[PDB]
DNA sequence: AAAATGTGACTTTACCCATAACTTTGCCGCAACG
DNA sequence: AAAATGTGACTTTACCCATAACTTTGCCGTTACT
């Protein structure tokens, strides 16, 4: 499309005006920080300023993209800046539709513009950003899943499953260093400067706008939490509510009429020692079994541990096939021997 | 706090209010609005008041539907007191009276007292609101209320419950395998054998497995400890045993003293203190024991046992083969099987 | 006939001390709840009250299958 | 028979179609009709077709949703046959094996035979299709399967089950009363007394 | 005379995916009236 | 060598009547603007 007249800019006239949210699956393998077993490949969420091509915030998770994978990048952006873009643009579908994302946006007077069905030309800048990220950082990492594009050529000598040594924390540090220091200072060919310099100039022209300042307190943290697919849970006796195979407990569950009742839940994906439930018309904190084991730890590693444990639980749920196979082999010879011993008698 | 008092559907309704108001707060009202003028005016006025007082207008749009509702009791207070007394002194008793008879007695007492009698639904609803430790202990006893026990949830991090390292906390437990065993020479019914387990509570690993027909005594502990020393080389640092008389003896205590073994004693009728090995007994039952001829599963309800399905006439296994296959299970199948709370075998 | 046993359980027998009701769950029995230490009834009085129930309590009670006592 | 093939939801939908078409059948069509013209015309045409070649035209407005669906089995036939055989010969057996172990054995056999292995949910769902008397008798025994045995439902007037008059059919049965008794004099426990009941089947009166 | 051990293998709802099967409904022609 | 007995007492939903504690509306008074 060609812009004959001078309409509203597609990139913006000042920073933070349009924040494009996009997602990519890294061509890399990640192992546990305590065992070394290959978890898999992660998902990164990039929030890029359309005006300055600056990566304001990033989010790392092992899950497929959805509203929880962008509320996280929004809260990270608020953590590092304290303001939200007035036009936070997200994707269409059902994984990006919820009732807490839009409530968060309506709290701070923000506007949401979803993509049209199967048309990403509005966020076409994110496509080149993903290409640059893959061809500048991702493909330059040991054990990158570059040969996985040709499954027929994936030999055990060059298999990234037994090659990559990258971990969630170390690769997170490397990704942040590449995105916020190398990319943020490297000149972009679009506007002909570095993203940081363009952002500084745009903020100088547009001021600070202190009315959009948000205090990064605990209330905001609860304001930016996702919810499981069902949205409710059953209160078991003495145990609590199950979220991602973890039982979160609150003393409010001791009420006789709340037992085994369906209660609305919310889960923090940056720490798994704390969730929230709705009891007696009040949101109440629920403590898991990972709270004592992670009491006294800063928030800069709680999220790493939580994501790693989530992926570990998913892989354990996947291990049931091998468990059943071994049980079947053992039981087969039990039967064999049993039949032989009966025939002997 | 006002926000945190609301519910998810309150969030949705306040969001609907916000999307109704926002076009009016942008100078571009819609040409087709279902909401009338007065309602949108009220919502806009509340938005303005909230944005002019609390610094955030969305809080004005909250409904807080939990605050509305008739939380007042409808029965007279004398009836409530008399029904509470009857529940306390005629239903929570060591008689297990049915609800109908105690309700009838309550109604007769009410009719003598001249107070308004309640309905059977009222009695059932107030009995299901007093459920818990008190009811189960004043009805069936302490061993039945033990299922309705409050768990222990760690706020701070004491010494870990299952172990900081292997061979730190190890559990001893006996049981009788639900399988009828036959003799290897004369082929008569030898009854059900007894299996004793020594489990490393950290990795839940079966350190030692022993099987013998005799009732548990110091001989079983002797054999299990000798097996544990033979297979690995060292006894567990803290041996956790139950209050059985075979552990409160003179041989076991001096045996543990000789090898610098801290002996821990779980309180009587509190099996949760051995939640690792005891659950592993059920794992053995479902994975190896209950898949064998003569599995005394039907005998749980002896009313359904027939001479054709009595396991005694079906018994085929001997002691040696059952022990050797249970050892094969313990040291290879459960050994290599991945664990939930361990993320590896 | 057989269900008339169960009614005798609910209306007369399970509402007495020392009833053998909690022994269905043998795994949950303690010396403080054993009916052999709580029992106080005798054969004569138990028979007398069972006859009373069967002859003037259940006898005058309306039946669902007859719409009459 | 078409009416007998209808559901209450299908009946309500037919009622809605009739209420939509009724103004068009009286010369007073409404000026506010949300339903498009093509559907109204099709409903009217089928109304006339039914009133012509059936006898009543309402019966031409029946949906019969029950026929719709994909009942074709999605698993390969060899997979079926193997899983039938394993459910027959490794689950309903005098072992009371759990479903996970039998599914694992079936999966191992399928991988030996080079066929598709059904998921665990499929195994549980088909096992749930075999419930009743046969499975309970082939797993627990004839005593346990007796609950789901059968009810003999009277078609004609045979001799009544519970007699015709008092003192016609009386049942005799004994039981062990669930009550402990102490000795009258010495106070020692004596056990649980036995109760013998003779009761007529007509008036239920404990004889 | 006295505080601190639930647990994990197995099974079951729930959401998505593909296809069969009846009903909708805009896009076009065709007969009838002004 | 073989027909042809499930009950019913004691619970648990499920719907209706009453009232609290607010949202949801119309309607009229008031006021800025033309
Ligand atoms: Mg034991
Ligand atoms: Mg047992
Ligand atoms: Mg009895």
């Amino acid at each position: 499309y060609w812009e004959l007249a001078i309409t509203t800019p597609r990139h913006g006239d000042r920073p933070f005006e349009i924040g494009h949210i996009a997602h990519t699956e890294l061509d890399v393998e990640l192992v546990c920080s305590d065992t070394g077993r290959n978890l898999g490949r992660p998902w990164a969420t990039f929030l890029v300023d359309a005006y300055s091509r600056r990566l304001l915030a990033v989010y790392l998770t092992f899950d497929s993209p959805s509203y929880r994978s962008c509320l996280m990048v929004l809260r990270i952006c608020v953590k590092r800046h304290g303001r939200l873009p007035q036009i936070v643009v997200v994707d269409n579908g059902a994984e990006f539709h919820s009732v807490y994302f839009e409530t968060l946006l309506a709290t701070f007077e923000c506007t949401k513009k979803q993509r049209p069905p199967a048309k990403a030309r509005f966020g076409s800048v994110c496509e080149r950003l993903f290409g640059t990220s893959n061809t500048q950082f991702v493909h330059n990492l040991l054990g990158n899943t570059q040969i996985t594009r040709n499954v027929r050529q994936v030999t055990k000598s060059v298999n990234p499953k037994n090659l990559a040594v990258w971990t969630l924390g170390l690769l997170y540090e490397y990704l942040c260093a590449w995105a916020y220091e190398v990319y943020d200072t490297d000149e972009h060919p679009a506007l002909f400067q570095s993203p940081r310099d363009a952002f500084a100039a745009g903020m100088a022209i547009g001021g600070s706008r202190v009315h959009r300042m948000i205090p990064y307190d605990e209330n905001f943290q609860i304001l930016t939490l996702p919810t499981t697919s069902e949205g409710k849970a059953k209160v078991q006796v003495g145990r609590g509510i199950k979220i991602n195979y973890i039982y979160y407990w609150s003393n409010s569950f001791r009420d006789p009429q709340i037992e085994n009742t369906s209660v609305q839940i919310r889960y923090d994906p940056f720490n798994i020692g704390i969730a929230y439930a709705f009891v007696r018309g009040q949101w109440v904190q629920c403590i898991s079994q990972y709270y004592a084991e992670l009491q006294g730890r800063s928030e800069k590693e709680l999220k790493l541990a939580s994501i790693e444990l989530r992926k570990h639980y998913s892989n354990h749920t996947q291990q049931s096939k091998v468990s059943a196979k071994n049980l079947a082999e053992f039981l087969a010879s039990v039967e064999a021997q049993e039949a032989l011993l009966e025939q002997r008698s | 706090q006002r926000f945190h008092q609301a519910s998810p559907e309150d969030q949705a309704e306040a969001l609907e209010r916000y999307k109704t108001i926002e076009p009016y707060l942008n100078g571009h009202p819609p040409e087709n609005e279902t909401i009338p003028a007065r309602t949108i005016r009220h919502w806009k006025a509340k938005y303005l008041i909230a944005i002019q007082k609390y610094g955030c207008g969305y809080i004005g749009l909250l409904s807080h539907r939990s605050v509305k509702g008739n939380r007042q009791r409808k029965l007279p207070e004398d009836t409530l007191a008399i029904m509470e007394k009857f529940i306390l002194e005629d239903y929570e008793t060591l008689k297990q009276k049915r609800m109908w008879e105690v309700h009838a007695a309550l109604v007769r007492a009410c009719e003598e007292a001249g107070v308004i009698a309640p309905s059977y639904k009222a009695f059932t609803k107030e009995v299901q609101r007093r459920t818990g430790y008190e009811q189960t202990k004043k009805r069936q006893g302490r061993r039945a209320a033990y299922q309705h026990e409050s768990f222990y949830w760690e706020l701070a991090i004491t010494t870990p419950r299952h172990g900081d390292r292997p061979f730190e906390i190890g559990h001893i437990a006996h049981t009788e395998l639900d399988v009828e065993l036959v003799c290897s020479d004369t082929g008569r019914n030898l009854g059900r054998p007894w299996a004793t387990f020594l489990v490393d509570a950290y990795s839940r690993r079966l350190l030692a497995v022993y099987l013998t027909f005799d009732s548990p005594s110091y001989r079983s502990c002797l054999m299990v400890l000798r097996i544990c020393v033979k297979r690995h080389g060292r006894l567990p640092q803290i041996v956790v045993v139950d209050n059985g008389a075979e552990f409160h003896s003179v041989y076991f205590e001096t045996l543990l003293a000789t090898f610098e073994c801290t002996k821990k004693q779980r309180p009587p009728a509190k099996a949760r203190f051995g939640s690792v090995c005891e659950r592993l007994f059920g794992t053995s039952n479902t994975q190896f024991v209950h898949n064998l001829l003569g599995n005394t599963q039907i005998t749980r309800n002896v009313r359904q046992v027939t001479k054709s399905v009595n396991p005694k006439n079906l018994a085929v296994w001997t002691l040696g083969l059952l022990y050797e296959y249970l050892c094969a299970w313990a040291y290879e199948v459960y050994d290599t099987d991945e664990h939930p709370a361990l993320f590896q075998s």
